[PDB]
């Protein structure tokens, strides 16, 4: 009983959290970079802009993932 | 409701819809055969756009083409640049087959994009027609394509395709034989130690589970798709039917992807069987 | 090995033909350069620059000014 | 100038830029300038 | 239950359609048009050469 | 008694590396940006406006773990 | 044999979250480096960007992997 | 009794976690900083301006943690 | 009972350990490859082909682990 | 009790070690960048410094409130 | 039973652990040598002489683990 | 009791190998960029050396005191 | 079961496709000679 | 007695792994910055060898040692 | 007993291979640099690898000190 409530809310933890972490930190450097590219060329930052979009789409997916299976393992785990 | 959905459960995950070998084809519980009995599905769907191809295959289109026939020029002309581009040398008739592979792998996969429940409710009349109405509700219609069965038989249909290219210019003495490594290393413990397993398994794993990997990452992604939708469907009445519609398109693109990148590894595949070793 | 250097002022030229070892102080560091090496250009910087020739001597050209290939 | 020269010769390799592209850029704008003048100089003094 | 699923995937359905048409298609179009252009101005110097 | 602890410790590991992610970002961001305006102090307003911009994508998730912590905290299932 | 659930719960996290961070990273990368490349080079953005979803599917393979069979046995566990 | 250690655990994992991320990615902003200076010295002012606010753009999720920590030192539930 | 968790555990790690390895080396490899083929454009296709034969020197002990967890899965010896 | 009291302990450990970490990686990288940085311009040495001392005072701040939460614990804290 | 499973983990460990260190390896490695072949495509044989020499030179204590590991598989001790 | 041994002995191992570890890191840190400057600049290598010899005792400080603590607490390991 | 199923549908599938191509090939070459053909004269 | 069974599997594995690990990354690390220097300047290759086999045989000592620790554990049996 | 005997055999592996680890990451982190400043100058090498020793002695010590007492509960633990 115990154990396996706090096995999922664990899980849940893990998941939402590091996922968290990765996503934070990989926006921090791919920022960092598309920053230090713009300031050489500030004729293109709407295409570049634009790219970075495209790209910052494709990152965040299994991020989402795990949000969104940890919210409903929140509101019902698997498993009863 | 979870009543419901494990009722739903019962359909996706093993395939082979009414299968049985000796065995009951509406019991959602056999777990003992060997028919897969719900690739026919994806056999008629590759069948039928074959033949919606061969209606223009079959004709010689030149002057000014209408949506249809323009649309398949653009997209011929960019598989085939994209074939022939990527690699040369090599006349048996494979950018076909390439061509073919991926645009059948997209449409499987395309088509897989309608709503879970719509499937066994078209199928429900059917059954209430034939093989119960409940007793159908947990396991007795044909799934769409979500069987890994499909993608393992794309998988070794193009693994088959690898071991006979590569023998296409009989590289039998390169096909047994691999570039190993290392023969050996000092400390003539892990010189023993390395000798037999490891050029070995170096040269199992070439080949072996980059196939697989293939098929079960494409099992992945459209089980997860699968899934992403019969969990949206929760609570549709104060939701905003709003959850899937980002993601669903991004599932879309990855589809795309996931064709078009398939296709591109056939391509070195078949460049690397064409290569001498 | 031998590397076909050449050292040229504005006005004409002041130190041409085959060069095995090359020591600078360029732009940045010093570097040290051999035949097949990297395609760069560097800035030179005032001061002589000294090279080592095929006959096991060096030579030693001045600088005041100027650019390096 | 050299508008069809000097690009065939440049194989898949650059010049490696141990200063910014700018500073050495114009370094060789005030080198190259210099020399020009010098030249036309010394045309001058020959055509007198 | 069963139609309260209906109406928001139709209700999706229906955006998806605008959506996509209104985002997607222009480029499509304007691709083929590109393509019958330049084939229709081969064309016609063909035969100008010709005359 | 365990599960208490249990969800404790889970909120607790949560806002955690939550803020060690918010500080390496605030941190990859901050460099380059300084190393764009060391080129570009004229554009430092637009370039500050962009920095701004896309700090706002980074530390969303972040926050929510942080409110999940305080869900767990102060009110949540299976306790 | 429940604890056993548990433990099939923590894993399918494990691996959907940790392989999560492997995209979160990898992307990232990508994305920062190949905005700068085409700052450099602005005009053959076509081939950049075709290499670039190259190398962004030979990226995430086996992180996907782990997620799927995670969920799997999330919802089809051998030996429930 | 486990309680009491687990919440112990997690306060100490909140601060260690605050200190780590602030001291790496703080140490490397500070390193770029330095890098900028050096570069160019005379926009130093402005360059400080930008590293005190970005500083205090760095801080507040850290001290959060911090807060947290003194809450279950002090006086929290669940012990 | 708990060992067939245990096999189940080991093939996890073993699966999401792969993962990372190969995502990561993914990640610098893409990274430094498109940085290099911007400077010639012309040489791709040799470039790209020293890149897939890298990527076949990188990614063999992964699908090692990955088969004999899947193996374990599937056969299980040391039940 | 034997339980908690060595939980408390490891928890020590962690706040010290953690604080280690921070301090030996950041004076790390800031030795690194500067060092760069002072050879790069020689001259500069003394605003070099200046900065560097003062950046480095507001660094080790946060890893000593971790090192004084381990000393209030050994000394004398509460849960002991 | 227990030191079986225990046995199976410590071997997927060691397996997965060590796939990922070479797969990080191997990608350093194949991204260097992508730049150098990038800057000179000319000296590309002996830098693949070095590269496969150093590649093999790379994995032997990891290999080292993948043996202890199939030894266990086989006839584990501490049975 | 002895089950409390066995939490400190962990705890000391955390300290005193985790400590090391982040020295190691920031000697490497500081090294590479020491090196490669000194390299580039024989003649001031000198007060390179000094300025690294002036942080090289700042970086280990909190080390130090960690390490202190571990084997403090391998002598008299407190709250007995 | 589905190797040698695909393997044979492709198989006598196989050549059609390609004879296709030819004439599009072809068709370009058109469009070549008639730029060739407008700078001779 | 099965207990220590698996205890001392775990510390073997553990003396394995982590070594190999420090070997794997230390090489890559060699092994990037050896090819970028053979690759600008072929010619210094012999003593570029040789410094990569001094540094190599330096790095892997250790790892070395835990090998044989691991070995002697495996086959001699202490605390059995 | 026994599950002190495998705490401490535990304890003693983690204080070796952490140092093993630390080790390997110091030594690979020193020779990438070295490796590329004496490629740039093949003159500077003695006093470049002067220091080079010199920081590496100056590395590992701690290491040294963790093997130390790895090795001292391997004789006899200072405990039961």
């Amino acid at each position: 009983m115990e154990l396996t409530l706090g096995l999922v809310a664990i899980a849940s933890a893990i998941l939402i959290a590091f996922g968290a972490l990765g996503t934070a930190i990989g926006f921090g450097l791919l920022g960092g970079r598309f920053l230090e590219a713009v300031a050489r060329q500030p004729e293109l930052a709407p295409q570049l802009q634009t790219r970075m979009f495209l790209i910052a789409g494709l990152l965040d997916a299994v991020p989402m993932i795990g949000v969104g299976i940890g919210l409903f393992f929140i509101f019902a785990n698997p498993f009863v | 409701k979870h009543h419901l959905t494990n009722m739903t459960y019962g359909k996706m995950p093993d395939g082979t819809w009414k299968l049985a070998e000796t065995a009951e084809e509406a019991h959602s519980m056999g777990f003992t055969a060997i028919h897969l009995d719900s690739m026919g599905w994806s056999i008629g769907l590759g069948v039928i756009f074959c033949l919606l191809f061969w209606i223009v295959a079959r004709a010689a289109n030149a002057g000014v083409p209408t949506k249809f026939q323009s649309a398949i020029e653009m997209i011929i002309e960019f598989v085939d640049s994209s074939v022939r581009d990527t690699f040369h040398g090599k006349s048996r008739l494979i950018a076909p087959l390439a061509l073919t592979i991926f645009v059948w792998i997209f449409l499987m996969n395309l088509m897989d994009l309608i709503p879970v429940d719509w499937i066994p409710q078209v199928a429900a009349f059917v059954g209430a027609n034939v093989f119960g109405m409940d007793p159908h509700h947990v396991y007795f219609k044909i799934v769409p394509s979500t069987d890994p069965n499909i993608t393992l038989g794309m998988s070794l249909s193009v693994f088959v395709l690898i071991l006979f290219y590569s023998i296409r210019e009989k590289g039998v003495g390169g096909f047994v034989g691999e570039l190993a490594l290392n023969p050996f290393n000092p400390s003539n413990p892990v010189a023993k130690a390395l000798l037999i397993p490891v050029n070995l398994i170096l040269e199992l794993v070439t080949f072996l589970a980059r196939p697989i990997s293939l098929a079960l990452r494409l099992f992945g992604n459209m089980y997860a798709g699968e899934l992403i939708f019969i969990l949206i469907a929760l609570l549709p009445f104060w939701i905003q039917w709003a959850l899937s519609v980002p993601w669903a398109i991004f599932h879309i693109l990855v589809i795309t992807l996931q064709a078009f990148i398939f296709m591109m590894l056939t391509i070195v595949y078949l460049s690397m069987a064409s290569e001498k070793h | 090995a031998t590397m076909q250097c050449d050292v040229v002022s504005v006005k004409e030229s002041i130190y041409s033909g085959a060069v095995t070892m090359l020591i600078a102080k360029g732009a940045g560091g010093e570097l040290g350069i051999l035949p097949g090496h990297a395609p760069l250009v560097t800035l030179l910087q005032p001061g002589p620059i000294r090279v080592l020739l095929e006959n096991g001597t060096e030579e030693i050209v001045y600088v005041s000014g100027g650019v390096l290939e | 100038a050299e508008e069809g020269d000097d690009l065939n010769r440049t194989y898949g390799w650059d010049y490696i830029y141990e200063p910014e592209a700018e500073e050495l850029l114009n370094g060789l704008l005030v080198r190259y300038i210099e020399s020009m003048v010098y030249q036309g100089v010394i045309e001058n003094v020959a055509c007198e | 239950n069963i139609n309260l699923t209906l109406i928001g995937q139709a209700i999706a359905f229906a955006f998806f359609v605008a959506f996509c048409m209104k985002f997607v298609w222009p480029p499509l179009i304007n691709a083929i048009s590109e393509r019958q252009r330049k084939i229709a101005d081969g064309l016609n110097a063909a035969e100008k050469a010709k005359a």
